[PDB]
């Protein structure tokens, strides 16, 4: 008889698949079932996510026949873990990553089943390579307004660790349910994998790219390095007596010495003394 | 290095505020009114800030 | 710690702000409590609570002479208080900075150290378990064993209840109460009397009576007494 400081665990894969299915289907609301476990009264894993055929129309999007989902959760228990239906998640795109008036609908009939049922929303298009958006609701009573929600006997879910947003406060927020903390649970197996797929094998490494190339791009970045400076004297040496206070105001237009000299020195640099050490090494390695 | 890092994230919390309309006094007023016109519409008499 | 306490992330200024909350913890610095003095002033909420916190763990006990920031932050406590429209979890740390500002009646000071800089050992169990509050309210409800009792006492005949009243000749008000809403150069602390480690060095023992305190008095503890 009471909600604690919960907190979501999604694994990596049900990430990526719903990251991958909400920009499928960019435009409009895709779908989906979640899989997962209830590990305790407190906290509450998802292991696994997938999608069904849907028919989708401008504003809403349905199911079709559900002998899908039914064949479905029961092929999947042969083959390896055999979890329930602990949640639904759709998508959002351009949106204010909200429960509308027709998604807090079904989570009255999602949550008639069991009561620990979570709701996912995500967002394809606001998220962007850093940070994916994402959001966890929880359906709260409507009836009761007057005593409190969650206790909060610690301060896990608040305004730690994250604050709730304006147009969440809008739409719904803590107003007819409530928002849960998401942490992702890594294990060892998919931890030692995860950072390793960016790499290449030893050809990659020891290979010097060709020298006429090479020869010819410092020519190029040479010459252009030329007028650069034949600009930069001239950009030193005026420095009209005004303080930069508006010579940075007369500077937003196409004048750019001073601040390409040193990315064509990086250029420059980082691609001349990796090719020689990398000659060095093919030359006294093989032999 | 570090206001800087924070102005970024500050920069990105206040780059979601509304803008402002830009355009041309006709004439002050009295009790501290002037004569504004904005460009596709007329005219507004309005009020002055305090700065 | 100071440019620690201005990082880029809030958790990080929260670890600052209670780092030196529970450092300089019992002697009121200066400089300590003026990194403070901002840190209650920013958008993030959690930080301005422990930045309460922190600084009513370094306020304890000193009464408007060592540091003359304390009415100043008494104040604050009851403005945060007292505000219609404010963080709940940043009240969380008014609410408790009025408990470990006032603790036991003035009478007990956390401090770490002991008689002779051997470090004292439920202190610092329970300043380590004060933090974890941030993941359970009842763990860091320990603080019982952080506070010790700072008085001179002590009994002739293993029992034998003494009067020993005599105080140093300073002004009273570096070691007064705080004198709660609701110029005599010497004063008078009777047998059972507090005293805390800020002018503990200055008292002396009366010279009326005839029991001397063997132990050259510069310690909060237990004394004998030779009647002679």
């Amino acid at each position: 008889a009471v909600d604690t400081a919960e907190q979501v665990y999604i694994s990596s894969l049900a990430l990526l698949k719903m990251l991958k299915h909400g920009r499928a289907g960019v435009p409009m609301e895709v779908m989906g079932l979640m899989l997962g476990e209830f590990v305790d009264d407190y906290t509450v894993r998802v292991i696994d996510v997938f999608a069904m055929p849907q028919s989708g129309t401008g504003v809403s999007v349905e199911a079709v026949d559900p002998v899908f989902q039914a064949k479905m959760l029961d092929m999947l228990k042969q083959t390896g873990r055999p979890e329930m239906v602990v949640g639904w998640y759709h998508s959002h795109p351009g949106f204010g990553c909200w429960l509308s008036g027709v998604d807090i609908n079904t989570q009255q009939s999602f949550e008639a089943l069991s009561e620990r049922a979570v709701a996912v929303v995500v967002d394809p298009i606001q998220s962007v390579k850093g940070k994916v958006v994402i959001d966890a609701f929880r359906l709260i009573n409507a009836n009761m307004m007057v005593l409190g929600h969650e206790p909060r006997q610690t301060t896990s879910n608040l305004g730690h660790l994250n604050k709730p947003s304006i147009q969440a406060l809008i739409h719904g927020l803590n107003r007819h349910y409530y928002s849960i903390t998401i942490n992702y649970r890594k294990n060892e197996l998919e931890q030692k994998m995860l950072l390793n797929l960016h790499k290449k094998s030893w050809m990659e490494g020891l290979t010097l790219q060709d020298y006429s190339e090479h020869c010819k791009h410092n020519e190029s970045v040479v010459k252009e390095m030329l007028e650069l400076a034949k600009n930069y004297n001239k950009a030193v040496e005026e420095e009209d007596k005004m303080t930069p206070e508006q010579l940075a105001i007369k500077n937003v237009g196409k004048q750019d010495p001073k601040r390409h000299l040193e990315e064509h020195v990086d250029v420059l640099m980082t691609s001349n003394i990796v090719q020689c050490l990398a000659a060095m090494l093919d030359t006294v390695v093989f032999k | 290095l570090n206001a800087k890092v924070r102005l970024l994230r500050e920069e990105l919390q206040l780059l979601q505020e509304q803008g402002s309309y830009v355009g041309e006094v006709v004439r002050a007023m009295d009790k501290k009114k002037v004569l504004v016109k904005v460009h596709p519409e007329g005219k507004f008499v309005v009020d002055v800030d305090k700065n | 710690v100071s440019l620690l306490s201005e990082s880029y992330n809030p958790h990080v200024r929260y670890g600052a702000a209670m780092a030196l909350g529970i450092c300089c913890a019992g002697t009121g610095n200066k400089e300590a409590i003026n990194l403070l003095e901002p840190m209650t002033n920013d958008p993030v909420n959690y930080v301005r609570q422990g930045a309460l916190i922190a600084s009513a763990l370094i306020m304890i006990q000193q009464t408007e002479i060592t540091c003359p920031k304390v009415n100043q932050f008494r104040q604050l406590y009851s403005k945060v208080i007292n505000d219609k429209h404010d963080d709940v979890m940043a009240k969380f740390g008014a609410i408790l900075a009025q408990g470990i500002l006032d603790a036991g009646g003035h009478n007990v000071t956390i401090s770490l150290q002991s008689r002779t800089g051997h470090t004292h050992m439920p202190s610092v169990v329970g300043v380590l378990v004060f933090t974890q509050f941030w993941f359970w309210f009842p763990l860091s409800h320990f603080l019982s064993l952080a506070y010790t009792p700072t008085c001179v006492i002590g009994l002739n005949k293993d029992l034998k209840m003494p009067k020993v009243q005599y105080k140093s000749n300073c002004k009273p008000s570096t070691f007064a109460y705080p004198a709660p809403l609701e110029e005599p150069n010497f004063q008078l602390l009777d047998n059972p009397a507090r005293v805390m480690p800020a002018q503990l060095k200055v008292l002396t023992m009366p010279e009326t009576c005839r029991y001397q305190p063997f132990k050259p008095l510069s310690i909060g503890g237990i004394i004998i007494l030779k009647d002679t």
